[PDB]
């Protein structure tokens, strides 16, 4: 998998891949890797999906409990905390790693967080399977303060990299734009891949197969 | 490895507002055969079933769990559970027993019972749901039911279109599997009826 | 404390446990309920004591099973209790066994929870009083009664809440035994209602019947429409009119 | 109202006394302690004619050398006799060897105050504990409020003063066993309401050299020939 | 701890405490709940003692999630912890079904802990009562409980002081077919009805819940509705 | 009237009832007396029996080599603190290898014995204790109260009727440091025969002694033992 | 939890809880026993007998085992708790020493369990008193009787509930050596004794019957009615 | 290694198993029996682990015949069953496991004979016929062979020596005699032992 | 180490070694296998010697409690059902014991055999030990179930001897119970340095 994230003049911008696979064999084609936090917060999740998904659900419910008692947007750094601590209580046992970002009141704020409970701030951060080959393009091509499509633009080649280059990694590429003002969720944002045209025709005849008994229960 | 200690196969399949679910009928031990009527697909509604493969101890328990919760869930509630809600339910029953899971992986197949919107999802060991719009397969034999299904499956099928192609299907794919066939069951579900068949295949 | 302790659960001088007396009492102030036993079936009548006109499956019958229903008659807030363990009793019997629950297992095992609340604890009981209908493959059509003590019996006909011991000997007077089908006993329910209430004459907007019957291999559980029960009202008062000739 | 555990005004706590004046309701039990053994006899109240006499057991084995004799409320001693049988057990698992009376009275004893707010009340019945040790034959007395005595002769029951003032006279250290036996089934009958028939009452003797002995419708007969 | 129950049977067969927290809330600031067509509106009074106290530090009407609402009558104290209460059975039942709960079973699971405290050692019942608003399945509910667990659903209600005047003047000016704002407008015109002193946007609270979710009205719609009427 | 049933009420003087009445327990029980020299600490006891055809009642009991105590008031009381004392003297033996001194067990039993004053549904010990040792600094006799309180004496009595020896013992203080053995038990019994009615007298069956020392481990004198003792007293 | 005394002595040595059980007892339905010599048989009667009410729901003689039954007297609902303790027991015992119980061995536990309950913090006493009647496996027929106080006994002839002095007295005068000869006398022996409080003849009687190698069987109305008038037939003389 | 065998017919079900108990390389007895009496229509089968055997069996017969004499019914096969395979299935996972293989053979008034299969992982399994142990392999290909729905006794009762001796000649362990009952709507028989 | 027990017309017979070794070293030739329950019932040890000792002595103590409450003894297949339930809470933990019970109750002659891994199986003829294989062999072509008494004694001293001359872990001296309707006896403590002179010539 590829999890990657950027910080802009004005915000947030992070983006995955879709691929699914169990093995080597290729089990889902259109995974959703992009997890809503907050209004304000997002999340990418690599690593066991099903431990991805129950530690965000939690976190989010409780962040949901925070804001609705004090009255006021959470804050990134909250998230944080609470996801940093749970991971360590578990002593490393959930398989979760985490790109969180999000826009309060200080600005703009992106953690990496990793499944013994370490967390680091940066200005560019990549997971997965492929985060060698996008960091590469981050290290090649990252300028501070970009504009909201430069910045668009060198997620969309870093998770491109990353999706030719690792054979876990594959499909298509989502965006998630968040800013002081608005929130853009876009799914997909590009398809760099189609399946080829079947040259034959297949298709069944009615009466190939054999059958031995046969009830109609009508409902 | 434990998912192969008893052996079977479960799939199923979109078409245009009807679903196909089909499985196989085989209970044995390793490369031993003990019988043949095996139950795998159990219905949770009127238009709702959900299969099971793997251990089959795990597959009755959870089986009897589901019915537990499902029929609570209907007694309280006062109406007919959706296909999300049963796929969640299902995933909290999985994930509860982490570390000490049990060996299944769920298959679920439905219609929405106030739109009759058709739904096929499958959830994995530990309860990690993945919702499809073609087809999910499960069992020993996955990787024939890919490949049958990737040439097989069109878009924008007809009950009986959808009916032989998924008996073409599971046929060919359970003839390259050691541990997996002696006969298969069908289940077509569509609106106003359900369908159940019953497959001539090989028994050896 | 031993200066604020009410002494719950303790004899009096007469061998009387005074709370489980006040319980009963209690009981006795609620909607009347009334249940029926036919060779065919069985039924439950129940008042409805909401009539306030701004007020928005039914009321005071509960289903806890595919076989199974009650009513309950007192305090409502632990009605909803008891059932909510009735239930979950039930599904823990069919957990276990593959097979579903019969009737008096399950009245059995909700009056030994109500039992233990009076002998021990320091808490007061229930008061609540309840009706059980069900089918059985062992001895059929069934109905049942118990009480806040724990105790409980069967019957053929009988008769909880208010103006009780009325209802009780119309049953005695009219009641035969054998001889009973479905229609007529909708007839005695609703006379003996009719008898009973507080009221002029009886309205469908008061009362709510249901009827539990094995048809193809298959228990249903039905609460009667109001349209049925206007002409269940009906032909009652037709003959009525034309008893005395 | 008031606790089970508050003193009197005069430093005793009441629930001791209501059992100590319920122990006085009891059928009377008497022990004679000799060099050549200790002897048991108690009371029976038949209420009726169609009860079975030997359903009342008020005499039981502690253990092959040790005997108990009990009054009071009765339905209670079997507490304090299961005990006493399970110490007894223990000390010979552990120590390959026979407790000794005063060892088992402790041990019984160390139960009595064990109540508060488990037990919620004291037990209300007094015990009489005859056996062979390697000091030779002893009697203990135990009562409710965990004291516990060594005697020569003792009387237990509702009519223990009188039993005792005889005693007063009759006991010297120079009795036979059959002695005292005669002498205490004459005291027995002096304070009985019914007449004594070798039904209505019951006796037992340890001895040094044989165990626990419970005597039988023959010997009594025989015995109360000569009265 | 007290092991013991504190609310016992009368003689006649009544739980007399129970009768006591009733007239505790009687005596509480009036509510009114009104459901529509079109979605449900909850108003109450928000007179205060003083004009140095804060108007906009503490609430009364309070989301519970998205799509359900709360007013209450009698002690505030009492309040906050059945709100504390109805937000983390609503975010367990989120967790277990990955479903909004409805209004139904929040209300029911409100209700089973009100009554645990009638039947419980060492404690008294709650001192307020409840009306709860929500929307399900395109339709709305509107529900009220009580200190002793008993849930009604109603169409129109009032609560709180001269509450029998209020459920009279609801029932006379009542009909099926009211949009929002004739509800809106028929909710304050039944909380002016013994209403003490010139009424203003600070010193009344109204809430909305229709499609789009549960919202508290701001000051400035007040003083629009208020104009109007 | 309604201040005296429990132990956690103070009264508006500023007392508990309860524990005066774990008090007026002790004052019923037969009379002890303690009291020691510059090598020796003795106690005497005076023992009661229900009638003639019973045997008197123990009152010295063996608490460790160099300890030994004497009690009055409720017997199951003394016989529990006894068992503790018992068992703290075998802890530390266990663990340090030396005795245990005297005044870190009698601060112990205070310790134990004030909570339950202090809770709800509970009762004092209603016993008193005097407490014989020898250690490193010498002889030593402590006086135990119900109320958690100790007091470190240089002669004692307690039980009914104990005035008049506290008075006897008062004249004759001045004696007790330069008193050999002998002289020593026959003060203490005395002291002892003080308390008893003018027409009763001490006999071997009535008194017992207990005696410990420089060189001597706790021993007790019963029955026949004492009647050297009592030869040549009066 | 709850760890309050309930029951507690007080002057003259009385336990007052225990007394108000006894009192409780005392109003219940009267239960009699009676011990022949190859038969035991017990019966109750019937306080009242409704023609709305099913009579298998309210029986008051039950089996604890497949050789020991018991009737009660007092509280229904304490004794359907007894029951299903004392058929756990028995079934442990026959699990562990691989031998049917004796019938002293369950009356034992029986009055046990009812003892410990007049001793612990914060409970009552059961209100219920107990017949139980059975067969040795060296056949020896058995009748027990259990308190509330947690005392048994063995009879040769017995009553319970209200009215049990009157049944007593009855009993002390007419039970004899050639009255129990056979199964038929003894039959009509409990009938007649029965018969002493019960109204209305022989409509408001349930009679059960054991014998040495078989299961308890509850005897029809037709039997009650036959013997009844044999009974009328014998005041004839 | 021990031996089950369950032949299931129209109007009976028949069973049977080995008497051998053996330790080590010797044989310690020769009239063992495995077969358990649930009730007086329902038989329970068990080989297996060493106390595991017992122990779960006299478990199951406590329950089942305190379910008889509180409810006055006794329980049907298939309850039986199921509540056999819920017990087992709870302990798998604890830390006390139980290692037995199981037969049930019932007789029900309305549903007819019963024969139902069980292994240690706790899988139940509904047979016309059924076997345990190392000579099924050698047994079931005969059975197969040889049988139809509408057997009979006598045939049923030929069929099985066939078994037998099929065992007796091939497998290489010694099994000299083995108990054979029958259960029917009458109850359960105890027919002669084979005997070789 | 070898122990016998073989039931007959007039009872139950029980012989025994008295070697014990620890490793290839002999620690002891005077041990007492014949562990002397009660006065009416035996048991034996093999296998471990302290976990023999330990859950007999429990066992007594319990025979004797259970006598005290019901006036009546106990039987054999009681007291071997109770041995067994001991037992099976320790199992895997590393236990090793097997021991034969016998008796005389209602219901006749009584040998049963419980083990530590579960098994409790009666018989009509048992051996336990290392020297068991050998003891089947002279044991099975002797016995008979209508020998006379002193037959039977010559028999179990002749299968005790024929183990010990083969088993390296297994001598010493040959130790004989009877189990009569009375109670037991000790018949005899033969040396196997005599029984050699006796049976050779």
């Amino acid at each position: 998998t590829t999890i990657a994230g950027v910080v802009y003049k004005d915000g947030i911008v992070l983006g995955a891949d879709t691929r699914a696979t169990e093995g080597m064999v290729v089990a889902d084609k259109n995974c959703s890797k992009i997890h809503f936090i907050s209004p304000n917060i997002y999340c990418c999740g690599a690593g066991t999906a099903a431990d991805t998904d129950m530690t965000t659900q939690l976190i989010s419910s409780n962040l949901e409990l925070h804001s609705l008692s004090t009255g006021r947007l959470p804050r990134v750094v909250t998230a944080n905390r609470m996801l940093k601590q749970m991971l360590f209580r578990y002593q490393g046992y959930i398989g979760a790693a985490l790109v969180l970002g999000g826009v309060d009141v200080t600005g703009p704020h992106l953690y990496s967080i990793y499944p013994h409970g370490s967390t680091d701030k940066l200005p560019y951060v990549t997971m997965g399977s492929g985060s060698l080959a996008a960091m590469a393009v981050f290290e090649d091509k990252f300028r501070p303060d970009m504009e909201e499509e430069e910045a668009k633009n060198l997620v969309s080649e870093a998770i491109a990299a990353g999706i030719f280059n690792d054979l876990g990694s594959g499909s298509n590429i989502d965006l998630c734009v968040i800013s002081k003002n608005k929130l853009d969720f876009l799914r997909p944002y590009t398809v760099p891949n189609k399946k080829g045209t079947r040259l034959g025709r297949y298709r069944c005849e009615k009466g190939t197969t054999a059958v031995l008994t046969e009830k109609i229960t009508p409902l | 490895s434990i998912m192969s200690y008893n052996g079977g196969a479960v799939m199923a399949m979109k078409g245009k507002n009807c679903v196909a679910i089909a499985a196989d009928r085989r209970f044995g031990i390793q490369a031993q055969m003990v019988t043949t009527d095996f139950q795998k697909i159990f219905p949770m509604g009127d238009r709702l079933y959900i299969g099971l493969a793997g251990l089959a101890t795990d597959v009755q328990t959870v089986a009897q769990r589901l019915k537990f919760r499902l029929n609570l869930y209907e007694l309280k509630e006062g109406r007919q559970i959706k296909p999300y809600t049963l796929m969640s339910m299902v995933a909290n029953l999985l994930y509860e027993k982490r570390f000490g899971p049990y060996y299944t992986e769920p298959v679920i197949a439905g219609l929405d019972p106030k739109t009759f919107k058709p739904f096929i999802c499958s959830l994995d060991l530990i309860g990690c749901p993945m919702v499809t719009d073609d087809f999910v397969v499960s069992g020993t034999c996955a990787e024939q039911m890919y490949g049958m299904c990737e040439s097989l499956w069109e878009p924008n099928m007809d009950p009986d279109h959808l009916f032989e192609t998924i008996s073409q299907a599971m046929l060919n794919a359970v003839d390259r599997d050691a541990v997996s066939g002696m006969g298969v069951i069908v289940h077509i579900i569509e609106k106003d009826k359900i369908t159940t068949r019953t497959l001539k295949a090989r028994m050896d | 404390s031993r200066r604020y302790d009410s002494r719950t659960t303790i004899f009096s001088p007469e061998g009387r446990l005074y709370q489980v007396e006040y319980a009963m009492e209690a009981i006795g102030h609620a909607g009347t309920c009334l249940g029926i036993l036919a060779n065919d079936g069985v039924l439950l009548a129940a008042e409805r004591r909401n009539i306030h006109k701004l007020l928005d499956f039914s009321e005071k019958i509960y289903k806890l099973n595919e076989d199974m229903a009650c009513s309950v008659a007192g305090i409502t807030s632990d009605a909803n209790v008891l059932t909510n363990e009735l239930r979950l009793i039930a599904q823990r019997y069919l957990l276990q066994y593959q097979e579903p629950i019969p009737c008096e297992q399950l009245v059995t095992a909700l009056c030994d929870i109500k039992q233990a609340y009076t002998q021990f604890g320091g808490k007061r009981p229930f008061g609540v009083s309840l009706l059980y209908i069900g089918w059985d493959k062992h001895y059929g059509f069934q109905l049942y009664q118990s009480d806040p003590s724990g105790n409980y019996g069967g019957w053929k006909a009988t008769c909880i809440g208010n103006n009780s011991a009325a209802a009780v000997s119309m049953l005695k007077q009219d009641y035969k035994e054998g001889e009973m089908t479905l229609k007529s006993a909708l007839a005695l329910a609703i006379k003996v209602l009719n008898k009973t209430m507080d009221v002029s004459k009886l309205s469908a907007e008061k009362v709510e019947i249901a009827t539990l019957t094995r048809e193809n291999g298959k228990t249903v559980i039905r609460v009667l429409k109001q349209k049925e029960v206007e002409q269940l009202i009906k032909k009652h008062e037709e003959e009525e009119a034309k008893a005395e000739r | 109202d008031r606790g089970v555990n508050t003193f009197s005004p005069e430093g005793r706590l009441f629930q001791v006394e209501y059992a100590i004046e319920a122990i006085k309701l009891g059928s009377t039990a008497i022990g004679i302690q000799t060099s050549e053994g200790v002897c048991l006899a108690v009371e029976k109240r038949i209420t009726s004619p169609l009860m079975e006499p030997s359903s009342i057991e008020k005499i039981v084995e502690i253990d092959a050398h040790i005997g108990c004799a009990m009054s009071g409320l009765i339905a209670d001693a079997k507490t304090l006799i299961d005990k006493a049988r399970v110490e007894t057990q223990n000390h010979w698992f552990t120590y390959n060897e026979t407790m000794t009376v005063e060892s088992v009275t402790q041990a019984v004893s160390n139960l009595a105050l064990q109540f508060g707010e488990a037990m919620s009340r004291p037990f209300g019945v007094a015990l009489l504990f005859g056996g062979v040790d390697e000091k030779g034959p002893q009697l203990f007395h135990m009562d409710p409020s965990g004291t516990f005595v060594q005697c020569d002769a003792r009387a237990i029951g509702s009519a223990s003063e009188g039993a005792q003032s005889s005693l007063q006279e009759v006991y010297h250290k120079s009795m036979t066993l059959k002695e005292a036996i005669k002498s205490s089934l004459i005291i027995l009958k002096q304070v009985m309401e019914e007449k004594l028939n070798a039904t209505n009452i019951e006796l037992a003797t340890v001895q040094p050299g044989q165990n626990f002995h419970m005597f039988t419708k023959e010997e009594l007969e025989e015995v109360i020939k000569d009265i | 701890g007290y092991s013991f129950s504190l609310t016992t049977f009368s003689p006649s067969g009544k739980l007399v405490q129970i009768e006591y927290a009733l007239a505790a809330v009687a005596g509480g600031a009036p509510s009114v709940g009104i459901k529509a067509a079109n979605g449900v509106v909850l108003a109450t009074e928000k007179k205060q003692k003083s004009i140095l106290y804060d108007e906009r530090s503490v609430h009364k009407v309070e989301p519970i999630t998205k799509h359900i609402g709360l007013v209450y009558s009698g002690m505030g104290p009492d309040y906050r912890v059945l709100v504390h209460r109805a937000r983390k059975l609503a975010q367990q039942y989120y967790l277990v079904y990955q479903e909004p709960i409805p209004t139904a079973q929040l209300v029911q699971r409100v209700a089973s802990v009100m009554q645990e405290y009638t039947q419980s050692g060492g404690v008294r019942p709650f001192g307020v009562s409840l009306l709860i608003c929500g929307w399900n399945e395109g339709r709305p509910y509107l529900f009220q409980s009580d200190p002793s667990g008993a849930y009604f659903a109603w169409k129109a209600t009032a609560m709180g002081k001269n509450y029998v005047n209020g459920k009279t003047f609801l029932e006379k000016r009542y009909n099926e077919d009211l949009e929002l704002e004739d509800a809106i407008h028929t909710a304050i015109l039944t909380l002016k009805e013994s209403f003490e002193g010139q009424m203003t946007e600070d010193n009344i609270e109204v809430g909305i819940c229709n499609e789009a979710g549960f919202r508290r009205l701001t000051p400035t719609e007040v003083k629009d509705y208020l104009a109007a009427i | 009237n309604q201040y005296d049933n429990d132990v956690t009420v103070w009264s508006p003087q500023g007392r508990i009832h309860q524990i005066e009445y774990a008090m007026e327990a002790v004052k019923q029980g037969s009379a002890t007396v303690g009291l020691k020299s510059k090598t020796h600490a003795v106690l005497v006891a005076l023992k009661r029996a229900q009638s003639e055809l019973a045997a008197h009642q123990k009152k010295i009991l063996h608490v460790d080599n160099h300890i030994g105590i004497s009690i009055a008031g409720l017997t199951a009381d003394a016989r529990l603190l006894c068992n503790f004392m018992r068992q703290e003297c075998l802890d530390s033996r266990f663990v340090f290898d030396r005795p245990l001194p005297v005044s870190r067990l009698v601060s112990l039993i205070g310790s134990k014995t004030q909570i339950p004053t202090q809770r709800y549904g509970r009762r004092p010990y209603g016993v008193g204790l005097l407490i014989a040792g020898y250690d490193d600094m010498g002889p030593h006799i402590f006086q135990t109260c119900p109320s958690a309180n100790y007091f470190d004496c240089r002669a004692m009595s307690i039980g009914a009727r104990s005035q008049s020896a506290r008075t006897y013992l008062e004249r004759h203080m001045s004696e007790f440091m330069e008193c050999n053995l002998n002289e020593l038990v026959k003060h203490g019994l005395r002291a002892l025969r003080e308390t008893l009615p003018a027409e009763q007298d001490l006999t071997t069956k009535n008194v017992s002694i207990g005696i410990v020392g420089k060189d001597l481990e706790f021993t007790i004198y019963d029955d026949d033992d004492v009647s050297p003792f009592l030869e040549g007293l009066e | 939890s709850y760890d309050r005394a309930i029951t507690v002595f007080s002057p003259d040595g009385h336990l007052f809880q225990v007394e108000y059980a006894q009192e409780a007892v005392k109003k219940g339905s009267t239960a009699v026993g009676v011990r022949g010599r190859d038969i035991v048989v017990l019966g109750v009667e019937k306080k009242s007998v409704a023609k709305l009410q099913d009579e298998r729901t309210v029986r008051k003689i039950c089996a604890l085992d497949d050789n020991v039954c018991m009737a009660f007297a007092g509280l229904t609902a304490d004794a359907r708790i007894v029951i299903n303790r004392a058929r756990v027991e028995c079934q442990s015992h026959r699990l562990t020493v691989e031998d049917p119980v004796t019938v002293e061995y369950i009356t034992r536990y029986i009055a046990s369990l009812k003892q410990r309950y007049t001793q612990s913090n914060g409970r009552r006493p059961f209100g219920i008193s107990a017949l139980i009647v059975g067969f040795d496996f060296d056949g020896t027929p058995r009748l027990y009787q259990t308190d509330p106080s947690g005392t048994y006994h063995a009879w040769k002839a017995n009553a319970i509930g209200r009215g049990a002095k009157s049944v007593r007295e009855f009993l002390e005068k007419n039970y004899t050596d050639e009255a129990i000869e056979t199964d038929d006398l003894t039959i009509k022996l409990v009938i007649k004794a029965l018969l002493e409080v019960v109204q209305s003849g022989g409509k408001n009687i349930e009679l059960a019957v054991m014998r040495r190698d078989q299961s308890l069987k509850i005897l029809n109305p037709e039997e009650i009615e036959k013997y009844v008038a044999e009974i009328e037939k014998e005041k004839e003389e | 290694m021990e031996y089950l065998i369950g032949i299931q017919g129209p109007d009976y079900v028949l069973v049977a198993s080995d008497r051998v108990a053996a330790s080590n390389i010797v044989q310690m007895k020769d009239d063992h029996d495995k077969m358990f009496k649930m009730s007086e229509k329902i038989l329970l089968l068990c080989v297996g682990e060493a106390g595991d055997t017992v122990q779960f069996a006299e478990y199951i017969q406590k329950n089942v015949q305190l379910y008889k004499m509180r409810n006055g019914y006794e329980l049907s096969p298939t309850a039986a069953a199921n509540f056999t395979r819920r017990n087992l299935a709870d302990c798998l996972r604890s830390r006390t496991p139980y290692h037995v293989n199981l037969l049930l053979a019932g007789y029900d008034e309305h549903e007819g004979p019963a024969l139902y299969y069980m292994d240690y992982l706790a899988a139940l399994a509904k047979a016309p016929f059924a076997a345990h142990g190392y000579g099924a392999f050698l047994t079931l290909s005969i059975l197969d062979r040889y049988y139809t729905p509408t057997i009979s006794r006598e045939r049923a009762v030929e069929l099985l020596r066939k078994c037998l001796e099929e065992l007796q000649k091939r497998f290489i362990l010694n099994l000299p005699t083995f108990s054979v009952r029958i259960i029917d709507k009458n109850g359960i028989h105890d027919l002669d032992n084979i005997s070789f | 180490t070898t122990t016998l027990a073989f039931k007959f017309r007039h009872g139950v017979i029980v012989a025994a070694d008295s070697r014990a070794t620890a490793g290839a070293y002999i620690a002891s030739q005077t041990v007492k296998k014949v562990i002397e329950i009660n006065p009416y019932l035996l048991g034996t040890m093999a296998g471990g010697a302290a976990d023999c000792s330990f859950w007999e002595r429990l066992l007594a103590r319990q025979c004797r409690i259970y006598e005290l409450r019901n006036k009546e003894r106990i039987s054999v297949a009681a007291a071997s059902k109770l041995l067994a339930n001991m037992v099976y809470q320790y199992k895997g933990m590393g236990l090793s014991m097997g021991t034969m019970i016998c008796g005389w109750d209602k219901r006749g002659p009584g040998l049963y055999y419980v083990d530590s891994e579960g098994n409790r199986i009666s018989g009509a003829t048992f051996s336990v030990g290392s020297g068991s294989v050998y003891a089947y062999g002279v044991m099975d072509r002797g016995y008979s179930y209508d020998l006379e008494v002193e037959q039977a004694y010559d028999l179990a001293r002749r299968a005790i001897y024929q183990a010990t001359y083969r088993d390296a872990y297994s001598g010493g001296a040959v130790n004989l119970y009877h189990v009569r309707e009375d109670g037991w006896i000790r018949v005899s403590s033969d040396n196997v340095a005599d029984l050699h002179e006796k049976y050779s010539g």
